[PDB]
């Protein structure tokens, strides 16, 4: 749901988010926003963090991912929340 | 869906 003339957009991710980038091989001090979340959706695809009947539904509470989010679960259902939870994480570069 | 607007129920479309 990023638009396209903002999926190329580069951000720079604060130190939390960076080491959860680094854990599934990222190699990058910068990215662009599509990058981020593909990266944070194979980290949740990898650790197997997602409810198996109800895939939505992501539990994080003993993971560095709820630390970085300040939840303990959440559902991917909810854009808007997922996506101020990573701008708090992130610098976007105007 | 996050990325792009991909619709689906299993957590890797949702994502996308
Ligand atoms: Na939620």
């Amino acid at each position: 749901q990023i638009p396209a003339s903002e999926q190329e957009t580069l951000v720079r991710p604060k130190p939390l988010l960076l080491k959860l980038l680094k854990s599934v091989g990222a190699q990058k001090d910068t990215y662009t926003m599509k990058e981020v979340l593909f990266y944070l959706g194979q980290y949740i695809m990898t650790k197997r963090l997602y409810d198996a009947a109800q895939q939505h539904i992501v539990y994080c509470s003993n993971d560095l991912l709820g630390d970085l989010f300040g939840v303990p679960s959440f559902s991917v259902k909810e854009h808007r929340k997922i996506y101020t939870m990573i701008y708090r994480n992130l610098v976007v570069v105007n | 869906g996050l990325i792009d607007g991909t619709e689906g129920t299993d957590f890797e479309s949702m994502w996308r």
